[PDB]
DNA sequence: TGACTGTATGATGACGATGCTGAC
DNA sequence: GTCAGCATCGCATCATACAGTCA
């Protein structure tokens, strides 16, 4: 609605749109108008194509609310022409953990229900830098990049440990342990700034430890276990996580102290696997067990700003699907699951990559190749935002551009 | 590393800003103008606008609004900056002190937050109980006043409306009670609601939501008696009450959006009105009444004032006179008078003030004195386009010239005491003189009873008692002037030749080898005074008294052949009083008296170029604050003169010079002409504050310029320029632009208004072929705005329009290069095209299309199309490189005169930007940062060599050297990547590393390499290395220059020091301000110095320089491990501020 | 002795890969 | 003699039961 309108100006600009819908048309329209959808044509028309937006960036006539926004539509272009699949390489059982190369655009690494870990390089072959787990109780459910030395990786693992290791793979330390297990950690976090490393745990709890040593965290946050722990970039001492226990659960790594007093939990139907804050810091998009997918301000954290309908769910086998945010541009990508059960516009749904825009939660683009048919659950774009890298059908994939 | 130096050359000059009130006193009427970072404050008095104080702020200006508290004697500012610094500020005076001091601080950051797209909004309720802060998406931030918090600490409330345009206080009423407009799903709607800073909350306001049209976009609070809120949308005005509901949609205003507003009378009855395109409006609220008096508003007119700039802010002052705020063009003082012109107009403009914004491409050109040229052009935009030429120093017109070889020395001579004009001007040669007269133009020339013609004459001039004076080297001769003969002559007593002479209006100091002689002129008598002979030869002498009249001069400047010294003497006893050594075995060649704004130096000039100039105390007679100037290397004259009653001077030498003062200190400006030997003022009918000015081949007449430190020139295009370069062999500029026409719906397009390309000498346009989108050519009437780009030759001398080339129908010009290609000898214009349509968001199509201009005419030689955006292209080792869409792309210029790929590279998503050093290719990326290139000659092919990782949006790039890379940022960041220059792996060499960061709070649009300083004249070896100056969006215009990492060491210290002692205005910490800042990250900064820090350091005072100092530690270049003083410090940002 | 907090258990769901058939 | 066409095989979340502590 509103919305029709303010995507097609995209704004300054102004002197397209501004119409009140023209009155309805002169109504929804009443009979024949459009329609909604037909709002797509006219998306083909009123724009003022770019390199017209960019003149009038370099004039300060324009916002960078118009160029920023604008270039996303110059990056869902080139999208629907990443059709191509530019490489694919498998280790065995299956896809977990993905951790992008905080600097180096080539370079992602990943884990897998068997404490392998494989660095990958493009442009390069060189077959990859590979260690082997034991394969059973090995599973590493989480994995971030070292911010100070990049040939170490943290790994949150079902081997009972959270450890720091070379990727030569002789591990450096153990910061949690277990001591018993019949439990395990998650989630895993850490931002480079804050030098703060966060893990959950299957009972609920977390445990966070400052880069080196020394915890003061183990109250247990909530019953269930933690899928996911988001450290804020651009907050230090707050925190977000995920449970099944259908809660969010918002934090604030300092001045919690009352064993779960905490200042915003956010319920949801069901249990949630993704935190996730975005770049800004200022939103979280939560992604929910079977169907939903949560955006929450920093203007009351409470209330989201919305929730785009989505085919994902839980299979034991399958690895709980993630939502994440593009590092650059506000979109998001959310590995679709189709069912019978679902909403859905598009039987029969061939399984595919979504994206969606974002601050308003429609479907911008979808990424789908035959000869992996395989269902995505790992997408996370790379920092530079050129490149995709989804960890899925046994292998993993990088998409880029022909 | 790289360590590199930014200063501004020119200030921002796109006014941002626009609030009346006062603020200076309670008595008068103050106007404040908001350039970026930098506030101006005037007082409007008559026809006029008066500087009072202009102050620097560590922010972006973003908020302009002064409010009076209850018992406050005047307005305060609010002021808030983009990196989101608040604070209170009031002016204080004392005595001749004026410091703006900060009453309240603070940042009112929230640590994690959205900044919305509508931007900042900033507001005060009416009986000034809190500051309104719209900065965030659902969220209203409100600044408790209440005087303290000093701190201005802050709460969010919940906004549940979560996209706000425009929010206002209101008036009248009760409770403090805010007035916005917001969009959702059901459109957009005019809101209130109750401020209740009282439990932190919100309440209902008093107001029903109304239904608005959807692009109303501005909120109006209307003053008492009357209240409520006036609504500005694109197709209407509504007037907003609780019962009351008024609505207009005038077709006036449906051409143009409306931008701004100001209120004209402090009732609300009459507001100005702005537009995108620079239409002025008047809004009137009628007033009627029911019983007794009333708040009824009647209904809504709207008046046409006329035209002016674009304005981005407007404010009302007094007896019809506007100030338009403009960032698009000149800022104007408007006069609306009663009476339309033929136009039907009501505007008429008062005063203009340059702006050099936005600035969007530029050149380097050495034209203008062909040894270096220091010219630095830029560009207007829309109505407001326009060429901008930028000049360091002062020009000369000339108006007459007569060739006269040898003449040594110029005077100007009154012969008739009644109508005050010199009807003489007076030359000298060897061993005579020759006396010239002055009617209108014509001199020839003439014989002067009681002037003698064979004798070389050292001064002549009008003296005491109605009589003229001439000094040769037999005597000094006083003259009558009424009746015409030889009153009184003196010579030495065994007739010794003179040897120097120096003279005022009753006294005359003559020196014979060391004998020196003080005469008294009276009537009819020269009368001889005590005499004394002085302990070397005398150089050269200066009695210019300093005080008032005196006219007696109680000092008498010297200086000495053997010990090269200038010392003060007393008349008439010729004690001495101070002796200075000015070292060397060079003589000075001329010394001199003068006062400055107030102040008095001591100018003395050997006959190296060198200038020593000294502090002077007229009731002691010593000389202080020895400094050091170089003014080329030949000897320096130095002569007094006058304008716009105000005391310069001039230097004349292999490099002429004006020293004159502002701000309270010593400038030394540039004179263009090539050379100058002689000079003398001149105030003739025909030659009104004239100069004299004489070379050792002819003698000319006319006047100077305005004293400043640049020039500007203004060429008016009347349209949009997008690109500009100068092309010598044609004697010409190149420039890319565009102008709008409207749709006449049934023949063809025509224009707005008349321009350059309307108006060329000659024109062409494209015809093609074809591409071929023709036959069912597929483009429509939709959108009936068209832009329109050319390609435009101006001369270099007269800026005029020489030719206009049109190019098709939607077809969109990017890219300019001026050069020869391949074997061709030719000189060519070469300019890459994009073809924009409406229905297609990015180029699938573009243009390189090659010209050459011989005579008037251009004919396209290359045409070649290729697929996509033409972004860049640029001379490379004789071939062509160019961007096109999301490909680099090197072409050769072949025998056939056609464009030929020899190369390719295509790992780009979109490459905007392209500069070019030896073999090496920068290519800069809209959203993959930035790209180092090699061409490879033995393959004939791209090296993809490193890139840098970080994700940055770039605006612009320069290579400095072959190893680092200056980026420009869409935050007001710099920063710089560099060349692992250890190899090791590939992973380090594939690595650009950004070494440097900067927060600049300006948008760079253009860099290139070069300088508006002249060589030395040093000095040299240099200060710095290198010369790289930008244009931004502000009109500002800034230098990066390079640093070894000791000086790079020596200016960061200082800066340390300089940030504990300012004062800060408002309190901002230097450090965060230059902090790299995005919506994403934040960070200090590294690897750049702030010169404006730097420069500002000799703005403080002495002891402060001082404090400055301390421990500070000193190196002269060798082997000082010593500590530094006070003058040691000053003398480097001396050096400083001479490389702009 | 309520409580809770921790251990065996077995229902339910429904994605791959690898195993091996029956058969085009 | 490659082919689809079943089949078993890999600590998730949910529901239970009756053992351990522990304010």
């Amino acid at each position: 609605r509103n919305k029709r309108s303010r995507s097609p100006l995209e704004l300054e600009p102004e002197a397209k749109k501004l119409c009140a819908k023209g009155s309805g048309p002169s109504r929804r329209c009443d009979s024949d108008c459009l329609w909604v959808g037909l709002a797509g044509p006219q998306i083909l028309p009123p724009c003022r194509s770019i390199v017209r937006t960019l003149h009038q960036h370099k004039l300060g006539r324009a916002s960078w609310p118009s160029v920023q926004q604008g270039l996303q539509q110059s990056f869902l272009h080139t999208l629907d022409s990443y059709r191509i699949l530019q490489k694919a390489a498998p280790f065995d059982r299956r896809a977990t953990s993905l951790a992008w190369h905080p600097t180096h655009p080539s370079t992602v690494a990943v884990g897998s229900k068997g404490g392998d870990i494989m660095l990958w390089n493009f442009g390069i072959k060189d077959k990859p830098t590979f260690i082997k787990g034991i394969g059973a109780g090995g599973s590493i459910t989480g994995l971030k990049f070292n911010p100070l030395n990049t040939n170490q990786f943290y790994a949150s693992s079902m081997e009972g440990t959270t450890r720091l290791q070379d990727f030569k793979g002789n591990i450096l330390r153990v910061f949690a342990s277990s001591d018993t297990i019949n439990i395990w950690f998650c989630s895993l976090d850490v931002s480079a700034s804050s030098r703060m490393v966060v893990t959950g745990d299957n009972v609920g709890n977390v445990i966070l430890l400052n880069m080196d040593g020394k915890e003061l965290w183990n109250l247990r946050m909530h019953k269930k276990k933690v899928t996911h722990v988001a450290l804020n970039p651009c907050c230090d001492w707050f925190l977000a996580t995920a449970s099944v226990d259908q809660t969010v659960k918002i934090w604030d790594l300092r001045q919690v102290r009352g064993k779960a007093s905490f200042l915003y939990s956010l319920p949801h139907r069901h249990p949630v696997n993704a935190a996730c804050f975005s770049p800004d810091g200022a939103r979280l998009l939560t992604t929910d067990q079977k169907s939903e997918i949560r955006v929450y301000s920093a203007s009351q954290w409470d209330c989201p700003l919305g929730l785009i309908p989505h085919p994902h769910r839980h299979f034991q086998h399958l690895t709980p699907i993630k939502a994440a945010w593009h590092p650059r541009y506000n979109l998001i990508v959310v590995g679709r699951y189709p069912d019978p059960n679902f909403k859905s516009c598009t039987p029969y749904e061939l399984r595919t990559i979504d994206v969606f825009d974002g601050n308003s939660g429609k479907m911008m683009c979808q990424l789908y190749d035959p000869e992996s048919s395989g269902i995505s659950s790992l997408n996370e774009f790379n920092p530079m935002g050129d490149t995709l890298a989804s960890a899925m059908g046994y292998h993993i994939l990088i998409w880029s551009q022909q | 590393h790289s360590y590199n130096y930014v200063v501004t050359a020119q200030k921002p000059t796109a006014v941002n800003g626009c609030v009346t009130g006062h603020f200076t006193s309670a008595e008068d009427l103050n106007l404040l103008i908001a350039k970026n970072t930098r506030l101006e404050i005037y007082v409007v008095t008559a026809e006029g606008l008066r500087p009072v104080k202009e102050v620097g702020m560590y922010g972006k200006i973003a908020v302009m609004e002064l409010f009076r508290p209850k018992g406050e004697s005047k307005d305060l500012l609010f002021i808030l900056t983009a990196k989101y610094n608040a604070c209170i500020l009031e002016y204080k005076q004392s005595g001749e002190s004026i410091d703006i001091i900060t009453r309240a601080h603070g940042n009112v950051q929230d640590r994690i937050g959205r900044p919305s797209e509508t931007g900042i909004i900033g507001i005060i309720d009416p009986e000034c109980r809190m500051i309104g802060l719209r900065l965030y998406d659902g969220l209203f931030k409100v600044i408790p006043l209440d005087r303290d918090n000093k701190e201005l600490k802050a709460f969010n409330i919940r906004l549940e409306e979560l996209h706000v345009i425009d929010v206002k206080f209101l008036y009248g009423c009760q409770a403090p009670t805010i007035c916005f407009v917001y969009q959702d799903p059901q459109g957009r709607h005019v809101k209130t609601y109750e401020v209740s800073l009282r439990e932190k909350e919100f309440n209902k306001g008093p107001w029903k939501q109304e239904n608005v049209e959807a692009e109303a976009s501005m909120v109006i609070a209307v003053p008492e008696p009357f209240g409520g809120a006036i609504i500005i949308g694109q197709e209407s005005i509504t007037y907003h009450n609780g019962d009351k509901y008024l609505a207009i949609a005038p077709p006036i205003i449906k051409q143009s959006t409306i931008v701004c507003h100001n209120r004209v009378d402090p009732n609300g009855s009459r507001y100005l009105l702005g537009d995108m395109e620079g239409r002025l409006f008047m809004l009137l609220l009628e007033k009627e009444e029911q019983m007794d008096g009333t708040v009824t508003l009647k209904d809504l007119r709207v008046e046409l004032l006329g035209e002016t700039s674009i304005a981005e802010c407007l404010t009302y002052l007094d007896n019809g006179v506007v100030f338009v705020g403009s960032r698009l063009g000149d800022s104007q003082l408007v006069k609306l008078n009663v009476d339309s012109n033929e136009q039907g107009s009501y505007v008429v403009a008062m005063e203009t003030f340059t702006n050099l914004g936005p600035i969007v491409d530029m050149c380097v050109v050495d034209l203008e004195r062909q040894g270096q040229g220091q010219l630095v052009t830029c560009s207007g935009a829309f109505k407001e386009g326009s060429l901008r030429i930028i000049r360091n120093g002062i020009g000369i017109h000339e108006h007459a010239s007569i060739d006269l070889p040898g003449i040594k020395g110029l005077w100007p001579l009154r012969s008739d005491p009644n109508r005050e004009t010199d009807d003489t001007l007076v030359l000298s040669f060897v061993g005579q003189t020759r006396v010239l007269m002055l009617n209108g133009e014509e001199v020839e020339e003439t014989e002067l009873m009681g002037f003698v013609d064979d004798q070389q004459t050292f001064f002549c001039g009008n003296v005491a008692h109605q009589q003229l004076i001439q000094i040769t080297s037999a005597s000094v001769r006083l003259v009558s002037q009424e009746p015409k003969a030889l009153v009184s002559e003196w010579k030495e007593p065994q007739a010794k030749n003179i040897s120097v002479a120096s003279c005022n209006s009753s006294q005359v100091v003559v020196a014979v080898g060391r004998a020196l002689y003080y005469l008294q002129i009276h009537p009819q008598e020269l009368r001889q005074i005590s005499h004394t002979e002085m302990e070397h030869e005398v150089a050269c002498l200066d009695i210019t008294p300093l005080g008032d009249s005196n006219g007696l001069s109680p000092l008498c400047a010297i200086g000495l052949w053997t010990d090269i010294s200038a010392r003060i003497l007393k008349l008439p006893s010729f004690e001495l009083l101070h002796k200075e050594m000015l070292g060397g075995e060079i003589i000075p060649r001329s010394i001199l008296m003068t006062t400055f704004e107030s102040s008095h130096y001591l100018l003395c000039a050997l006959g190296d170029g060198a200038l020593f100039y000294f502090g002077l105390n007229i009731e002691t007679g010593l000389l202080s604050d020895r400094k050091k100037v170089t003014l080329g290397t030949q000897p320096t004259v130095l002569r007094t003169f006058r304008s716009l009653s105000t005391t310069n001077v001039f230097a004349c030498s292999d490099r002429p010079t004006v020293i004159y003062s502002s701000n309270h200190k010593l400038v030394f400006s540039n004179v263009n002409l090539k050379e100058v030997n002689y000079m003398c003022p001149l105030n003739s009918d025909g030659y009104p504050d004239s100069l004299a000015l004489a070379n050792n081949s002819t003698l000319t007449i006319g006047t100077i310029d305005e004293i400043q430190k640049l020039h500007i020139r203004t060429v008016p295009l009347y349209e949009s320029p997008r690109k500009i370069c100068y092309q010598e062999v044609s004697q010409c500029f190149g420039v890319l632009s565009s102008r709008i026409e409207v749709q006449d719906t049934s023949g063809g397009t025509t224009a707005l208004r008349p321009s350059a390309s309307t108006q060329a000498l000659s024109s062409s346009v494209s015809s093609s072929k074809l591409f071929s989108s023709s036959t069912a050519p597929h483009e429509t009437s939709f959108g009936e705005e068209v832009e329109v780009h050319n390609l435009l030759i101006i001369d270099q001398h007269t800026f005029e329009v020489l030719h206009a080339h049109q190019f098709l129908q939607n077809e969109y010009a990017l890219s300019l290069v001026s050069c020869k290609l391949g074997k061709d000898p030719n000189t060519y214009f070469i300019v890459g095209t994009a073809m924009v349509y409406p229905e297609e968001a990015e180029p699938k199509q573009g243009r390189i299309v090659v010209f050459q201009y011989s005579d008037g005419k251009l004919q396209t030689v290359a045409e070649k199309e290729v697929k996509g955006a033409v972004y860049s292209m640029v001379e490379f080792n004789g071939k062509l490189l160019a961007s096109i869409n999301s490909t680099v792309r090197l072409y050769e210029w072949t025998t056939e005169k056609e464009l030929r790929t020899e190369c390719n590279h295509y790992n780009n998503i979109m490459a905007l930007y392209l500069k070019t050093k030896g073999d090496f290719i920068l290519v800069g990326d809209l959203m993959r940062s930035v790209l180092l290139l090699a061409y490879k000659p033995m393959e004939g092919n791209f090296e993809e060599i490193a890139r840098d990782f970080n994700p940055n949006w770039m605006s612009a790039v320069e290579i400095l050297d072959d190893d680092n890379f200056l980026g420009a940022e869409n935050a007001f960041n710099l920063f710089v990547c560099q060349k692992d220059s250890a190899a090791t792996t590939d992973e380090e060499r594939q690595h650009l590393q950004e070494v440097g960061l900067f927060h600049l709070g300006e948008f760079v649009n253009v860099f290139c390499h070069g300088s508006l300083v002249m060589q030395n004249l040093g000095e040299t070896s240099t200060p710095t290395q290198g010369s790289v100056l930008f244009g931004t969006v502000n009109g500002m215009i800034g230098l990066v220059t390079s640093l070894s990492e000791s000086w790079y060491n020596l200016l960061l210290d200082m800066q340390n020091r300089l940030n504990k002692v300012i004062k800060s205005v408002g309190k901002i910490e230097h450090s965060f301000w230059r902090s790299f800042h995005t919506e994403r990250k934040t960070e200090p900064a590294t690897g750049f110095i702030d010169g404006d820090l730097i420069e500002s350091f000799l703005d403080i005072s002495r002891p402060k320089m001082q404090e400055v100092v301390a421990n500070l530690q000193y190196d002269d270049g060798s082997g000082m491990k010593r500590e530094a003083t006070a003058d040691d410090l000053i003398k480097v940002v001396e050096e400083l501020t001479r490389i702009h």
